[PDB]
RNA sequence: UUUUUAUUAAAAAAUGGUAUGUUUUUUUU
RNA sequence: UCUCUCUUUGCCGGCUUAGAUCAA
């Protein structure tokens, strides 16, 4: 239905038609994306996709920077992630794999996870995950809607605007008509 | 008359199918079908025009003179209005249909609708006494159980999650809401209440 | 460049798109208050249930 | 699998849990060719439940076709014949009403005239069998024949899933018939043959030609039928009327006539509240008056198929006689 | 005044104030009751100056439409 | 001038055009342009490449969006001058908008305004600014660090684990995977969500997005409880929070929406939460709005508790009572987040406090602009309800103290009463009495001693001295002014120092970091010696308490004054008054006016159900309070006037004449609006000189709403039982029911209905709910009453009833009997069908027919996408029955004015225009049917006179081929069927077909002829007899005729009675055999009938349920 | 202590709902 | 001084509630 892993081609269309259209007409970008809403498309775009978010390893000054503000803060990731320069998300998960890093490097020499190991593993945010590669023969609607978007990127020239020029074009037939038949007469 | 193109349909359905069109236009027409002009053009009259016909009666003049039928005076939509709202007869049908008789204490009080199908069970020698059923009815049961609901075999699902005045209208595309139910209301006497309760 | 609108195609890199804004010069920064009050708030906690 | 309401004359597609044996072969069925494992959803508490064996078909059909060749064979009771489970009496009756008001049977319960012993020699239903007998009375035979042929081979119609459904549509809007589905399906029919057979012309038309094949081959089977009883096949009505094909069809399909609701529902003869199929062309043409032949019927809409309107005068007509 | 006010000037030998705006109309306030009296209408873009002769009964007023 | 511009031309070069309203913003701009570009041209120097005046009017614009927005807008290659201009330029524009927004604000608060643009366009306007200055506070909080300092953090959190210690609390656990009630929470969070939406197909992707969540959870409830439990075990980080606000015209109220999936979450732990807490007695019964009560018996409660104190009404020793109600000024949005997640942490499960914390640190974005809300309290989710509940229960013991509270609120084990204590050494140990915070609004009972209040009054003046008596000049700001003086607080210089320093006492206990108290919202009042009454306004009710032994009066115990009794000796002491405050007249007037002005007011229908819910929710509330307030009773006069007027526009004739009471307020299923009346009273009227400053008994009375004729539409009060007597009903059927339910233990029985059929639906909690099939899952529904107010941050429509839930309460009002009532005021049955069309169907009776809702047409068209035009035309065809329904009253002759127009082809007479009654004509005759009627009634005449054509006059029958256009013309009427006698007769005056004593025998004539023709009548004048008798003396007797006979007959025909009658002169056999002949004919013309089947299918009124059925 | 008097309104146009734009020659030499 | 090529080369639709909305 509606939802889904956010393909790279997803991925790509979503950079193109942010290239095209700006950052404030995400409705008008997710009609290119059939399966994907306004919300999901601004969500991937400011939590994923857009360039300023740091995709690399983690420089340790940053890392005491968050080990810090997340004792400062108790919870309340979306005040840290600024602080720290990374996203929300990332912060969350950066924080999440440190405690579970020391308490594996504690098993050696030796937190209650047991009251999240009672249930099952954290289901990923859809929107923070890397997109899926493509195959080599992606389906085929991935190939529709990537003709629909390379129409529509460079369509330009409005909508009503073909009118004219049409119009113009009849006129010329219509003159270059008149023309002939005058001159074989 | 062509039927008019029936590619413009294709599939796209209710929710995305543009707007009827009278004559390939988008428009309406007639008072109740939500067209701001009715008749011919905000009209009684016609294109052509209407006028009677001569009259003379002379006892043998007003022969020719003769009375005044239904189709005469009616239009297209009134023609096929009639036809639409001619129901009536049945009979036949309603006497040997729906359900003639089932259980012991209905054959003794409820008139056996079979009527005449009782006769054509003195052909096949009935002689039943005790009615024979089949596990078939266990089965015509499933019609009044379930149809399932995507579950397992085992699974006892619970009690808690099954469920199941007039006037004008306030318009088809103005919905309803807590505005629109009766303010008016005597409904639900006892189905939904308890006869007793426990108090330990 | 704008955010919101350009009548024709025009299509922009995403360099000066981003390079187009004011969220630089904007500083973030914390106060030096949060850390005293988190500390009192944890320690605290901790004198009362023991 | 498949139910039939005798009450409403529908069938309905009802899930229910398997029977013993069925689970013995679903276990079985792996470990052919070597070990195999089986893991059915489910505890043995709830196996200890289930009915060992599915009923026969012979008690989840339709049993009109049974009262036929146990009346022809010549049997007065139906008691008597040797039932290895007693099939349930209401559905029996059910069809023995049936066949009384189809005129099959009198009221004594045997057959009646010519008619009712050569609609026992058919192999077809009684219902469908109807029109092609007394088709002789007014020379039409070969249409109603042709409509018979098709019924009963099936959906001569192809539907694809991809984008071809444009095409398909396009294909079959050359023969759409403001009369319906049937009048439709004869048209098809009728240029079928005319096409010299041409397979690809049944490609580039989306039309099922093993159903025509199967139609051809039901239709001679039943001009050996009618000549059986000296009826000539020769017969074609040369004027574009089809009305009284129609008549024929009515005398057929006597109890499956419903006229249109304002809530775009039709109420059957019969006080029954259906849908229209979404195949049917008169899907939103909102006919007064409608004729099907079979019944679908889901959780919430009861659904016809072989769509085909009338006019009401001819109902009345020939309700009154 | 419906836009901008830009051009003042109260008559030495009149109790009257004349007003000018980018709102195209030019006032004549009875400064004895203190509401407008008089209208001058013909402008067709806003205006930006007012000047009163010192002897005759007569205003100038020079706007954008590029016209005194 | 037209004969100017016929001859001239339009002359319109040269000419100005003013700007007009429409045009001031477009011409703003083009000055605003102008003056940009000559300062570019200005400031920039000779021979610099002078063209670039476009990109920096495009860098101007970019930069005022950027403003609008709250985005920085800084651009690096531009230079400083033209950088610096356009700040200024930006800034001239910004102060301008930000103006109009106040301007407009103002007016529309007023009520000076009705568009809906305007409305729209304000609230975009005010929803911008808020949101730039909650931005901008967000930053100031993370700049300035945390307002609350570490040493009043530290307090409060060991205050709050002192109290918590002393009662023994159980922190609440982590739902375990084997809870028993998870089914039980789940399914009433799903129905709470549920209760949002309907089967419309309004619903938007969000919307279909939730239903699609709810009906996966119903089908399959185990992996959505682990699924709502993994979230909150793990999930920390959450989707962005929209962000709106739902205008009140007063005030703006903040709509929070949020993501589907986590509101499922969200309303699970809300129901989880509120369910434990309730069972472990977390909130010490002071703490409001409770399950236990509406708001209307809070404030009933309230007056009682008042009245129960020790020697509360005493002031002989110089005692002072002070009842301060007080709001916590802006307490929202100071809601530390890292200290209420430590907080937080004493209440419940770690994972629990966590999500819970985290869930309100989100962001928030309305269209372009976006904040992350990391101060505040987000009030948009589902558990914020107990999240605030119990930030507030801290405030408490600020406020009160430990021991005052622990005092309050009893033992842990044994709690005590609402407002009543253990006994009378704790009771009057301490000044505070009574305690109760209502969500965010605090109600503080002081009894001070002489000594004491003394003490306090110069404490307060020794730190706030006062040398020149200031503290009189502003001490009630205009509050109590509903009062008449002699019944306000009396200006004192004792009291209003008393009144003063309690609420500079209580200011000083709570910290500024986290709260404070304006003295603009509160207003303590007391009594003394000097003043006798205590005020005080609880929720939307204003009250005034008068002791028996102040009253030294005498007045009428009206329905709304509440009596006071005395727990100790049984009798009555005090007596309230009740009246609605101003806020509440103002809330129903902006109601009235949000529905008149919105998307759905276009049907008749939606307005009337409009209009009964809104004036139900009003009357049920307020039940007496909105009778003793003599505002509301013109309010509603005027409201209920304006939503008649605008069924009157929409029919284009405000006419009086033509919309009798019987067209607004017959019911529904007669095919009125079924609107309810409650404005159709007397208002009462008292000298004005003495009505501000005395309680003057009522010697006059000013009409409300006019009735034209003698009409008495009944009033909707007198069909709700008021707030007293249904609470002293309440009592006493609960106290009964106890006795009876312990008779009932003490034996071995189960008690049972038809034991309890006396005292059915008595009592405000219901006894129907004590046997209600779903009473085993609403045991576990806790919390409600606050959640059901909380709403209206969830939700963009106003919810009526958010003061009780029919599902708890039970059906609190039983209006049934209005109807039998208004059907007998409108003159019954017969008398409100006189008004309509019902007779020109031609049904027989009326008891069968009923109306069809839908024509199917509509039902078709109601999902496919319709230009402008043909929603508009789905929309009025509701009108257009209506219309058709009540012609014969509309289309009246008793007109004040209008033309008197002849619709073409037609008799009948249009009095106005009225476009849908015409189109509506139209379509009823949209083939030419009128003359179609004449023919084929003439016909069927002459077939009956083939069949006589053997009697006398039978010498000569004839009928002419009459003008085509004699059927629709009443100037005169030529010929019709002609008939000369063979013979002589004797014949006297004509007469009707009525009579038998009628002498034949005064003249002698010789031949007469018979005509027809055709009236469509209306309400005024439809008595057949009178117009055929007038229109043959009439048409006879004029000097011109072409009617051949001297004399004649005449009958009519009247289509919209479908009555008949004649008026000629008669000849033995020829008047049987029209008696005989015309009954015949008018049931079975084809003409008539079809005309009385296109009326039929044109109302939808069908016959009865089907013949069959 | 006997009696009273007090009576708002009110209909037409455009928005608004059969868009619009196009469209026929007497000289050459 | 011609011709070709390259390189350097300063360079030449507006407004408002983002107008409002959007499931095969």
């Amino acid at each position: 239905l509606k939802g889904g892993a956010w393909k790279n081609t997803e991925d790509e269309i979503l950079k193109a038609a942010v290239s095209k259209y700006g950052k404030n007409q995400w409705a008008r970008i997710s009609s290119l994306l059939v399966r994907k809403t306004p919300k999901q498309c601004k969500a991937r775009w400011y939590e994923w996709i857009d360039p300023s978010i740091k995709k690399t390893e983690w420089s340790r000054e940053e890392d005491e920077k968050l080990l810090h503000l997340a004792k400062l803060l108790p919870t309340q990731w979306r005040t840290i992630a600024p602080i720290v320069g990374r996203t929300a998300t990332q912060c969350l998960e950066r924080y999440q794999k440190l405690l579970d890093d020391l308490e594996a490097k504690e098993n050696e020499q030796l937190n209650d996870p047991n009251s999240r190991l009672r249930f099952g593993e954290a289901e990923p945010n859809l929107e923070t995950l890397p997109a899926l590669p493509d195959a080599i023969d992606m389906d085929e609607d991935e190939k529709e809607m990537l003709s629909e978007a390379r129409a529509r990127l460079a369509n330009t020239q409005g909508k009503k605007a073909k009118r004219k020029d049409r119009e113009k074009q009849l006129e010329l037939t219509r003159r270059l008509s008149h023309l002939q038949k005058r001159r074989e007469l | 008359f062509d039927l008019e193109p029936s590619r413009i349909n294709q599939g796209v359905p209710v929710w995305k199918q543009e707007a009827r069109d009278e004559r390939n236009r988008k428009r309406f027409h007639g008072a109740f079908t939500g067209g701001f002009s009715a008749g011919y053009f905000n009209t009684v009259g016609s294109k052509e025009g209407w006028q009677p016909k001569s009259w003379k009666s002379s006892r043998n003049e007003n022969k020719s003179v003769h009375g005044m039928t239904i189709d005469d005076i009616m239009d297209e939509e009134d023609r096929a209005d009639q036809e639409l709202s001619k129901v009536y007869t049945s009979k036949i049908n309603t006497i040997d249909t729906s359900i003639p008789i089932d259980d012991p204490l209905l054959r003794e009080f409820s008139n056996r609708d079979d009527s005449i199908g009782e006769k054509m069970l003195k052909n096949l020698g009935w002689n039943g006494h005790d009615f024979v059923i089949s596990p078939f009815q266990g089965y015509y049961d499933d019609t009044k159980l379930t149809n399932q609901a995507y579950h397992g075999i085992g699974y006892q699902a619970d009690d808690v999650f099954q469920l199941e005045r007039g006037g004008f209208g306030s318009g088809v595309l103005n919905d309803d809401g807590i505005e629109d139910q009766d303010i008016y209301d005597l409904g639900a006497p006892k189905m939904r209440y308890d006869k007793s309760i426990n108090i330990t | 460049i704008s955010n919101w609108k350009n009548p024709k195609g025009y299509t922009i890199p995403l360099d000066k798109r981003l390079a187009a804004d004011g969220r630089g010069l904007n500083d973030v920064e914390i106060n030096d208050g949060f850390a005293k009050f988190s500390e009192a708030l944890y320690t605290v906690e901790r004198q009362a249930r023991e | 699998q498949r139910i039939y309401n005798p009450y409403t004359r529908t069938s309905k597609l009802i899930n229910v849990p398997i029977s013993k044996s069925s689970a013995i072969q679903r276990s079985g069925r792996a470990g052919r060719t070597m070990r195999g494992k089986v893991f059915r959803l489910y505890t043995e508490k709830a196996y200890s439940l289930m009915k060992e064996e599915f009923e026969a078909d012979i008690l989840n059909c339709d049993m009109s076709p049974l009262v036929l060749f146990l009346k022809g064979l010549g049997l007065k009771n139906i008691l008597q014949f040797p039932f290895f489970v007693r099939p349930p009496t209401v559905h029996l009756m059910a069809a023995l009403e049936d066949l009384y008001l189809l005129g099959v049977l009198d009221e004594s319960g045997n057959l009646t005239d010519p008619l009712g012993i050569q609609i026992s020699n058919s192999f077809l239903d009684a219902n469908i069998s109807k029109a092609l007998l007394t088709s002789n009375q007014f020379g039409c035979t070969h249409e109603i024949l042709s409509i018979a042929s098709i019924l009963t081979a099936g959906e001569v119609f192809y539907n694809p899933t991809s984008s071809s459904k444009n095409d398909a549509f396009v294909a079959h809007s050359s023969f759409f018939a403001n009369e319906g589905d049937i009048i439709t399906a004869l048209n098809v029919f009728e240029s079928f043959v005319g096409n010299k057979k041409d397979l690809q012309w049944c490609r580039k038309n989306y039309l099922n030609y093993q159903t025509l094949r199967q139609a051809l081959d039901i239709r001679t089977h039943l001009v050996r039928f009618l000549n059986k009883f000296s009826i000539p096949t020769a017969q074609r009505l040369p004027s574009s009327d089809c009305s009284k094909i129609l008549k024929c069809l009515l005398d057929g399909f006597v109890r499956n006539v419903a006229h249109l609701q304002n809530d775009g529902s039709y109420k059957t003869i019969g006080g029954k509240q259906v849908w229209l199929d979404s195949s049917s062309v008169l899907h939103e043409k909102k006919t007064p008056w409608i004729m099907y032949s079979s019944a679908v019927e889901s959780e919430t809409q009861i659904f016809v198929k072989n769509i085909s309107k009338i006019e009401s005068f001819w109902l009345d007509k020939y309700y009154k006689r | 005044h419906i836009a901008t006010v830009r051009g003042l000037a109260v008559s030495p030998r009149h109790p009257y104030l004349f007003s000018c705006g980018e709102d195209k109309m030019v006032k004549c306030w009875d400064l004895e009751t203190n509401k407008v009296i008089r209208h001058y209408h013909g402008h067709l873009s806003g205006v930006y100056a007012l000047k009163l002769h010192p002897t005759l009964d007569v205003l100038v007023t020079a706007g954008r439409d590029a016209v005194a | 001038n037209l004969l100017a511009r016929q001859f001239e031309g339009r002359h319109s070069t040269g000419v100005a055009k003013q700007i007009t309203k429409q045009r001031v913003d477009s011409h703003q701009d083009l000055e605003l342009r102008a003056a940009v570009m000559n300062d570019i041209l200005d400031m920039i120097p000779e021979g610099i490449r002078q063209g670039k005046s476009k990109t920096i009017l495009q860098h101007l614009s970019e930069a005022w969006r950027c403003w609008k927005a709250n985005i920085p807008w800084k651009v690096p290659g531009l230079p400083a001058p033209i950088e610096n201009m356009i700040l200024r330029y930006v800034k001239s524009k910004a102060d301008w908008w930000t103006s109009v927004a106040h301007f407009n604000r103002e007016r529309i608060r007023r009520g000076a305004t009705v568009d809906k643009t305007v409305a729209k366009k304000n609230l975009g306007r005010l929803t911008r600014l808020w949101l730039k200055a909650e931005q901008e506070r967000q930053h100031n909080y993370l700049k300035d660090g945390p307002y609350v300092t570490a040493d009043e953090a530290v307090a409060i959190y060991t205050t709050f684990v002192h109290w918590l210690e002393s009662r023994r609390f159980q922190p609440i656990p982590f739902p375990p995977l084997s809870y028993k009630h998870d089914t039980k929470l789940l399914v009433l969070a799903l129905e709470r969500l549920k209760e949002a939406y309907s089967v419309k197909g309004r619903l938007n992707q969000s919307q279909r997005e939730e239903l699609a969540l709810v009906e996966q959870a119903y089908d399959n409830p185990h992996e959505m409880l682990s699924q709502i439990k993994r979230r909150l075990l793990t999930m920390r980080t959450f989707k962005e929070v929209g962000i709106e606000f739902m205008d009140m015209y007063s005030h703006l109220i903040p709509v929070y929406s949020v993501d589907p999936m986590e509101k499922i979450c969200d309303a699970y732990l809300d129901q989880y939460l509120w369910f434990e807490a309730d069972r472990r007695h977390l909130f010490p019964s002071w703490v409001k709005p409770s399950d236990s009560e509406p708001p209307p018996l809070l404030v009933y409660k309230w007056c009682q508790g008042i009245n129960n104190l020790t020697d509360v009404w005493e002031t002989s020793n110089g005692e002072c009572n002070v009842l301060m109600e007080t709001r916590l000024s802006k307490v929202f949005e100071k809601v530390d987040l890292t200290l209420l997640n430590r907080l937080m942490s004493l209440l419940m499960d770690t994972n629990l406090a966590s999500y819970a914390s985290a869930k309100n640190n989100v962001v928030l974005s309305y269209k372009d602009m976006s904040h992350t809300n990391s101060y505040g309290l987000v009030r948009g989710l589902q558990f914020s309800s107990f999240i605030w509940q119990f930030y507030g229960l801290v405030l408490d013991l600020l406020i009160l103290g430990l021991q005052r509270a622990t005092e309050i609120a009893g033992p842990a084990d044994a709690p005590n009463d609402f407002l009543h204590f253990k006994d009378q050494a704790t009771e009057t140990s301490h000044p505070i009495r009574l305690y109760t915070r209502y969500i965010d609004k605090v109600y503080i009972m002081f009894r001070f001693t002489d000594e004491e209040s003394r003490d306090l009054i110069q404490r307060f003046l020794n730190e706030n001295p006062d040398p020149t008596n200031s503290n009189v000049v502003n001490y009630s700001k205009g509050k109590k002014n509903c009062w008449p003086r002699d019944a306000r607080m009396r200006l004192m210089k004792h009291d209003v120092n008393l009144g003063r320093a309690v609420f500079w006492e209580i200011r000083n206990r709570l910290p500024r970091s986290l709260t404070t108290l304006e003295w603009e919202d509160t207003f303590p009042s007391v009594y003394s010696k000097d003043n006798p009454n205590l005020l005080f306004s609880m929720t939307g009710f204003e009250v005034r308490i008068l002791p028996k032994i102040r009253q030294n009066e005498e007045f009428s115990l009206k329905d709304g004054v509440w009596n006071l009794t005395d727990n100790r000796t049984k009798q009555r002491t005090a007596q309230a008054f009740i009246r609605v405050t101003e806020d509440g007249i103002n809330q129903f007037g902006n109601r009235i006016r949000q529905i008149l002005m919105s998307s759905g007011s276009t049907t008749f229908t939606k307005i009337a159900n409009k209009w009964n819910t809104a004036l139900i929710a009003l009357m049920t509330y307020y039940r007496e309070a909105a009778i003793s307030t003599p505002e509301l009773l013109d309010l509603l006069v005027k409201c209920e006037s304006k939503i008649q007027t605008r069924v009157k526009i929409s029919l284009n004739s405000k006419m009086p004449s033509r919309f009798p009471p019987a067209v607004f307020y017959s019911p529904k299923e007669l095919g009125g609006l079924g609107m309810l009346s409650m404005g159709h009273v007397l208002i009462p009227q008292s000298d004005l000189r003495w009505s501000k400053q005395t309680d003057t008994g009522i010697t006059h009375f000013r009409s409300g709403m006019t009735t034209n004729g003698e009409h008495l539409i009944p009033n909707l009060y007198r069909y709700i039982q008021p707030w007293e007597s249904e609470f002293i009903d309440s009592q006493r059927v609960w106290a009964e029911y106890a006795m009876k339910r312990q008779e009932a233990l003490q034996q071995n029985r189960r008690l049972t209905l038809e034991d309890l059929e006396d005292s059915w639906d008595r009592g405000i909690p219901r006894i129907n709910t004590l046997f209600q099939k779903d009473r085993h899952t609403l045991a576990y529904d806790k919390g409600w009453r606050v959640r059901t107010e909380f709403k209206q941050y969830q939700l963009l429509k106003n919810n009526p009833f958010w003061w009780t839930s029919q599902r708890h309460d039970g059906k609190l009002w039983q209006l049934n009997n209005y109807r039998v009532d208004v059907i007998q005021a409108l003159g019954g049955v017969e008398g409100i069908l006189e008004h309509t069309m019902f007779k020109a169907t031609g049904f027989p009776s009326w008891e069968g027919l009923f109306w069809e809702k839908a024509s199917g047409f509509e039902e078709s068209m109601k999902f496919k996408k319709l230009t402008n035009a043909q929603r508009s035309g789905l929309n009025q065809i509701p009108n257009r029955r209506f219309t058709l329904w009540w012609s014969p009253t509309i289309n009246r002759a008793n007109v004040y004015v209008g033309f008197q127009v002849q619709l073409d082809l037609t008799g009948i007479m249009m009095h106005g225009k009225i476009p849908t009654l015409k189109i509506s004509l139209i379509q009823i005759f949209r083939s030419h049917l009128w003359q179609k009627i004449h023919e084929s009634v003439v016909w069927d005449l002459c077939q009956v006179l083939d069949q006589e054509l053997e009697s006398l006059q039978i010498e000569t029958v004839q009928k002419e081929t009459i003008h085509p256009r004699k059927s629709y013309k009443m100037n005169s009427s030529c010929a019709d069927i002609l008939l000369l006698a063979a013979y002589k007769w004797n014949v006297s005056r004509p007469s009707l077909l009525n009579d038998n004593r009628d002498v034949l025998d005064n003249t002698t004539t010789n031949k007469y002829w018979i005509d027809v023709q055709l009236r469509f009548g209306d309400y005024d004048s439809h008595d057949i007899e009178r117009y055929t008798r007038a229109k043959f003396l009439d048409y006879s007797t004029d000097a011109q005729s072409m009617y051949p006979s001297p004399t004649g007959v005449l009958i009519g025909i009247d289509l919209c009675y479908n009555m008949h009658s004649a008026y000629g002169n008669w000849i033995p056999g020829m008047k049987p055999l029209i008696q005989q002949s015309m009954n015949k004919i008018m049931k079975a013309n084809p003409a008539l009938y079809v005309l009385r089947e296109r009326i039929r299918k044109g109302l939808q009124l069908y016959a009865s349920e089907p013949q069959e059925q």
